[PDB]
């Protein structure tokens, strides 16, 4: 059985959201792509560096967010301008997630050399599109 | 309003023509609009075009270990739109066309402008 | 107080009202002289203009953006102002 | 004929190409120069992220409590409760 | 939390005021309820106020109709006219000679290095050379895979140093040494 | 000197005032250098010197002519035209590379 | 810090191959060329055969930019095939759709 | 006769200016340095102000982190170079007894240091 990115069914009390819900076969007739990097077109040259910065980008804010982001990021890159848009909850103190906002604004801008930009986008609890 | 009318005459761009390469349809014909009804107000000629999808399509292997018989099949849509402005002005190049580029989509956008500026032989 | 509005609304004059408190200070003595002497629409119309886009209202003009009302006998938006203090 | 090849002269002279008539075995030379080796292009020599940077900054980070790994998490914990025993 | 500016925003409220610049949706700033994703079996499309399929639309709410005709009122300071060159390509054919090929390949990302933005190719035109007799015979003979017979348009192409202004030059002055090379008698022409 | 750069950052200090819209981010962003260059030119800065068209592809200034009909100054020519047809390198590593050569010849 | 030792391997491989690449250069031309004297090359023979062997570009394994696994890599992505499809599966690389002609 | 017209030459922000003109200020918005979801919007000059400085706090935060290790930020991506972009050296370089390392010290503002090597 194909077993990819497919949340197997419980008994009926597992909380899903439409990303983890929909399965690779509708990776783009029901879903769509996370990261909007151009790279991936036909003519281009860096994208194999745009998917090795793409995976640190998930996992630093991962680790630096610990436990607030509901979903998964967006990590659109439209000319020298990333973005890294989320959906982030409402747990944490305001003042704690502007300062996570700054810390992350100006490290990856230190570390990739161009404007990064942060707009968060706080959800009161973690959506459920179906329980499975 | 700054402008700073400097010196020297027109570059006289011929068929500023923009390719647009693109993953998503509906991106590419709202960008048509956009340049379109900026291009009509702007008093440029421009025309429409479809240049036709390529698709890269590639074979995987979809076990870890064995079982070569059944793989993974991934594919690439590749669309372009042109969109060729003929008998522009130098001036009204790097601001029309500087329009466009900063108000570019994002993954889904490629803005490749071939310029054809006409000048006299030496 | 219109005139140097006027005067801080000309080109890029509106870069030296500087720092938040002096703006908060500065909108608060606009708004606090809007509802000390002019007609209650226009006050309103100000109130919607200024706040909360321009800066945040401080204690005391609540309380003034109330006498005003009073004034204009037009009790009918004090729960909308009091939602928006709330 | 010999029109033919010494044309063929004058237009190698005129746009910069090899001059004289040479074989394919020496017009290699100028296809090498042409060309950059296999190992100074700009992706081969930049194959690999250099991972230290990125590993030993994300080693600070966690050290200085911005970042929680949980993976490292798990080995510090499983390695406790081994040198508990072991 | 908060009672959003969505209903507290208006009709007659400027649009190009509330969305300066493009930006991801934030669906609170949006005054409409747009509902976005394959609904569930007794179910409705998805709501706005948390979705991350109406966060990944590249979100075109920036530039609406009335904003691209007020935007370019002020775009509009920056145009002079063409003159009356005429839309007729013959005329244009003969006030201004030649063709240039000289592009641009924008990307998105950290650099703008693409190497083939180098590319400059040029055409010109013998009907348009106008000084050109049998020293034309030389012009062909001297350039082998050019000159397609249909069309009577040379097209020299250079690629070989790194700047788009040089390959510019590189056009010109090639053009210019095979014009001088062609008017230039040679001791051999007549042993063909 | 010190005094008058410190009347240029106080006087940046006594003019800095928020930024209020997406589009002053974009001012600042520019105005700094982390914004590009809009619209690109696909070279912006890579000057070169200003190698401007005969130093790199016309390196007979660079040729040091030995007896023009030997193999070594076939050679030349070979190489010459191979570093004309290099868009990747610069004249500097055109004439180091020419250099080596010579050095090595010599050396022989 | 390296995923295993053999990227390490390579990554060692790549930076001395890229440093050393011009003297190769230059020797190894001057080897498939027909101008020298037949004896006049045996000389730079010993050069690039005594260039060191890690620089040779017959070494450089195009390996996996995340995990090494030589054999299985595509190199667009520089990703081998059970990680390009984790993440094409998942959804984080744009354009890859499932290929249904 | 060809009226062919000299080009207007422009500066890199003025385009971006007459966009602002464009865009005069939203009356019912807040300021665009606060986020605009509601839990996250200020609700008084104070918690602005806080809101502000906490900001600012990440701010200088990043700066001593970057500056304090500046090995992990060398490598430029970007072209053009963006100086203002490269981690700043606050540490002397120059150990040997010169003019050049007072230099360097009055430059860095080691008012310690200067006075010591002095
Ligand atoms: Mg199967």
């Amino acid at each position: 059985k194909n077993r990819a990115a497919r949340v197997r069914v419980s008994k009926g009390d597992k909380p899903v959201t439409y990303e983890e819900a929909h399965a690779p076969h509708y990776i783009a007739h029901r879903k769509g792509w996370l990261s909007l990097h151009t790279g991936n077109l036909d003519g281009e040259d860096h994208a194999a560096e745009r998917t090795v910065e793409d995976v640190f980008l998930r996992k630093f804010m991962w680790g630096t967010f610990p436990g607030c982001l509901a979903d998964q990021l967006v990590l659109k890159r439209r000319g020298n301008q990333l973005e890294i848009c989320a959906v982030v909850l409402r747990q944490l103190s305001p003042h704690k997630y502007y300062f996570l906002v700054g810390y992350s604004e100006t490290l990856l801008s230190y570390f990739y050399k161009c404007p990064v930009r942060l707009h968060l986008q706080t959800v009161p609890s973690k959506v459920v599109y179906k329980y499975l | 309003p700054v402008v700073t009318i400097s010196d020297e005459p027109d570059i006289l761009y011929k068929r500023l023509s923009v390719l647009v390469k693109g993953h998503d349809k509906a991106v590419l014909d709202s960008y048509e609009y956009f340049a379109v009804l900026a291009a009509k107000e702007l008093g440029i000629s421009i025309k429409v075009h479809e240049p036709p999808r390529k698709i890269e399509r590639f074979t995987l292997l979809q076990s870890v270990h064995i079982y070569k018989k059944h793989r993974v099949q991934y594919e690439m849509r590749t669309l372009y739109r042109c969109l060729e402005l003929e008998h522009l002005t130098g001036s009204t190049a790097d601001v029309y066309l500087e329009y466009i580029q900063r108000n570019l989509p994002e993954g889904v956008a490629m803005e490749v402008t071939k310029t054809q500026l006409e000048q006299l032989p030496e | 107080a219109y005139q140097v509005h006027g005067l801080l609304k000309t080109g890029d004059n509106w870069k030296f009202i500087g720092p938040d408190q002096h703006r908060n200070f500065y909108y608060s003595k606009f708004f606090d002289l809007i509802c000390l002497m002019e007609q209650i629409d226009v006050t309103l119309k100000w109130y919607e203009d200024l706040i909360p886009s321009a800066y945040f209202p401080h204690s005391q003009t609540m309380i003034h953006l109330l006498q005003a009302l009073d004034v204009a006998n037009r009790l009918e938006v004090i729960p909308k102002i009091w939602k928006d203090s709330k | 004929s010999e029109y033919a090849f010494r044309m063929s002269r004058l237009s190698a002279r005129l746009f910069g190409e090899v001059t004289r008539p040479t074989n394919s075995k020496s017009m290699k030379v100028v296809k090498l120069f042409s060309e950059l080796p296999l190992a100074k292009k700009k992706e081969t020599y930049d194959w690999y992220p250099n991972h230290h940077t990125y590993a030993e900054l994300m080693q600070t980070l966690r050290f200085l409590g911005l970042y929680r790994d949980e993976h490292q998490d798990f080995m510090d914990e499983q390695k406790r409760l081994k040198k508990l025993r072991g | 939390a908060l009672p959003p500016r969505t209903e507290k925003m208006a009709v007659d409220q400027d649009w190009p005021s509330v969305y300066p610049v493009a930006a991801p949706f934030k669906p609170s700033a949006v005054p409409l309820p747009v509902r976005m994703g394959y609904p569930v079996k007794k179910g409705v499309p998805m709501a706005k106020e948390g979705n991350l399929e109406l966060l990944k639309i590249p979100n075109f709410l920036h530039l609406t109709p009335v904003a691209i005709k007020k935007h370019c009122e002020a775009l509009k300071d920056f145009c002079t006219e063409w003159p009356a060159a005429l839309d007729s390509d013959e005329k244009c054919e003969k006030h201004f000679p030649i063709e240039i090929d000289s592009t641009d390949y924008v990307s998105s990302g950290p650099s703008v290095r693409n190497p083939r933005a180098r590319v400059v190719v040029l055409r010109v035109k013998l009907s348009s050379l106008n000084l050109d007799d049998h020293a034309k015979k030389k012009l062909i003979k001297l350039v082998g895979e050019r000159y397609c017979k249909t069309t009577d348009v040379l097209t020299i192409k250079t690629d070989r140093c790194p700047l788009r202004r040089q390959n510019y030059d590189y056009a010109v002055y090639l053009l210019t040494v095979l014009y001088h090379e062609s008017w230039n008698t040679e001791e051999w022409e007549k042993s063909k | 000197s010190l005094w008058d750069v410190e009347f240029a950052k106080q006087l940046a200090t006594v003019n800095e005032q928020p930024l209020q819209n997406g589009f002053e981010e974009l001012i600042q962003w520019t105005k700094e250098g982390k914004l590009w260059e809009f619209p690109i030119n696909n070279e912006a800065g890579f000057d070169d010197d200003g190698s401007e068209f005969h130093e790199h592809i016309f390196l007979e200034k660079h040729l040091e002519s030995f007896p023009k009909q030997g193999p070594i100054r076939h050679f030349m020519e070979l190489v010459t035209c191979g570093l004309s047809k290099n868009p990747y390198l610069s004249v500097k590593q055109k004439v180091e590379h020419i250099e080596w050569f010579r050095n090595y010849f010599n050396e022989k | 810090h390296y995923v295993d030792w053999r990227m390490w391997r390579d990554v060692k491989r790549r930076k001395m191959a890229y440093e050393y690449a011009d003297e190769r250069l230059r020797i190894n031309s001057l080897r498939k060329n027909t101008i020298l004297p037949k004896i006049l090359q045996d000389v730079a023979d010993e050069e690039i055969a005594a260039l060191p062997r890690d620089s040779c570009p017959v070494r450089i394994r195009n390996r996996c930019v995340m995990t090494s696994r030589p054999r299985g890599v595509k190199r667009r992505w520089r990703l081998s095939r059970i990680v390009f499809r984790h993440l094409a599966d998942h959804g984080q690389l744009s354009g890859i759709q499932r290929a249904t002609w | 006769e060809v009226v062919i017209p000299k080009k207007k030459t422009w500066d890199k922000v003025a385009v971006l200016q007459a966009l602002a003109s464009t865009v005069n200020r939203d009356t019912t918005a807040v300021p665009y340095v606060f986020q605009d979801d509601p839990y996250l919007m200020p609700a008084s000059s104070l918690e602005s102000r806080s809101f502000l400085l906490a900001k600012k706090s990440g701010e200088n935060v990043a700066k001593f982190i970057i500056n304090s290790y500046p090995k992990y930020f060398q490598k430029d991506i970007a072209e053009p170079h963006i100086p203002c972009l490269m981690p700043e050296y606050f540490e002397p370089q120059i150990k040997d007894i010169s003019e050049a390392a007072l230099k360097e010290r009055i430059e860095l503002r080691k008012v310690k240091a200067s006075v010591d090597m002095f």
